[PDB]
């Protein structure tokens, strides 16, 4: 079953952490059209394959600005955990090339949008349709931490809707390969578990923390703990008393109460039972967990499409020029990309 | 209600992420 299957994707993903892909396309191979997002770190736009006509979505990061942030390390860890990984609910990497002063990562294109944009504007989610989405994040973490792999920076921004209405977990930019404790402050502010912002060495258990943030905002609209600026987001965060609306259903304040819980010896998904907790705690009472890897389920809604190349799911950026230098920048720090 | 203080608030736009 899933053990089987787990198995099977460890063999599978070993052979490609072990002998990565590298210089697979070149930018004159790709017509720029443009910005579908931007993050801390890189901008993503929308590309046309001249050779197939294909639309992929292409994540460019100036390896200056890269080394500036101190993001060298973590951004050979992304490149090469998304060239070897293949599970329903993670986006694609189907190319991936440098030049003189950029890093190129081509995605598929997720054409839905972030499922942050209709949260925003829909307000929050139905239960049953925060859970649709929650099942895929924890089948999505399942799969990624039996590969000893750490996400690390869940949230709706990095959550894409593809044309079937189902989750494309992108931005693997946090994303670790590592056995044992890890110390790097890095994440998103709201989605920090206490550990991360109290120093402490902490481990895959701060996916499951974020996994109870995103259902929390799924369902509410708003975020378990909020501020205007970030350290007042970690006093919350740390002192960890969280609210409920009113709405939530006695089910869905219990899940949330063992996930959003301080004490690593009490956490679900940190125990003895692993991920069972999760899946069989009687929030997820409905969820078909086959049926969802299988994509057999019937989505909440689907995203308007209206060509292969329309961006209308997506909020518009003033555009920048893609300047390449004649001179080769930070060669050393990236040669394995 | 939380929601209008949400609402009111200056991190409803997309949030990037952390370093340092
Ligand atoms: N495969 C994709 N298809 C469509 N849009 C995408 C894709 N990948 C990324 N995006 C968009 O580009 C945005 C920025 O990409 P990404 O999150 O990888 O950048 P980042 O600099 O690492 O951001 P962060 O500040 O979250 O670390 C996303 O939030 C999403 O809007
Ligand atoms: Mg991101
Ligand atoms: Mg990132």
């Amino acid at each position: 079953g899933v053990k089987e299957f787990l198995a099977k994707a460890k063999e599978d993903f070993l052979k490609k952490w072990e002998s990565p892909a590298q210089n697979t396309a070149h930018l004159d191979q790709f017509e720029r059209i443009k910005t579908l997002g931007t993050g801390s770190f890189g901008r993503v736009m929308l590309v046309k394959h001249k050779e197939t006509g294909n639309h992929y979505a292409m994540k460019i990061l100036d390896k200056q600005k890269v080394v500036k942030l101190k993001q060298i390390e973590h951004t050979l860890n992304e490149k090469r955990i998304l060239q070897a990984v293949n599970f329903p609910f993670l986006v694609k990497l189907e190319f991936s090339f440098k030049d003189n002063s950029n890093l190129y990562m081509v995605m598929e294109y997720v054409p839905g949008g972030e499922m942050f944009s209709h949260l925003r504007r829909i307000g929050r989610f139905s239960e049953p349709h925060a859970r649709f989405y929650a099942a895929q994040i924890v089948l999505t973490f399942e799969y990624l931490h039996s590969l000893d792999l750490i996400y690390r920076d869940l949230k709706p921004e990095n959550l894409l809707i593809d044309q079937q209405g189902y989750i494309q977990v992108t931005d693997f930019g946090f994303a670790k390969r590592v056995k044992g404790r890890t110390w790097t402050l890095c994440g998103t502010p709201e989605y920090l578990a206490p550990e991360i912002i109290l120093s402490k060495g902490y481990n895959k258990a701060v996916d499951w923390w974020a996994l109870g943030v995103l259902i929390y905002e799924m369902a509410a609209g708003y975020p378990p703990f909020f501020a205007d600026q970030p350290i007042q987001i970690y006093e919350k965060i740390v002192s960890g008393k969280v609210r409920f609306p009113s709405h939530f259903s006695s089910d869905l304040k219990d899940l949330l109460r063992n996930l959003l819980q301080v004490d690593l010896t009490k956490r679900f998904g940190n125990l003895k039972n692993g991920v069972n907790d999760i899946k069989n705690h009687k929030w997820f009472a409905t969820t078909d967990w086959i049926a969802i890897y299988q994509r057999k389920v019937e989505a909440p809604f689907i995203p308007k499409f209206k060509g292969p190349g329309d961006t209308s799911n997506f909020d518009d950026y003033e555009e920048e020029e893609i300047r390449v230098s004649i001179n080769e920048k930070c060669g050393k720090e990236f040669s394995e990309f | 209600t939380t929601y209008a203080d949400f609402i009111a608030s200056g991190r409803t736009g997309r949030r990037n992420a952390i370093h340092d």
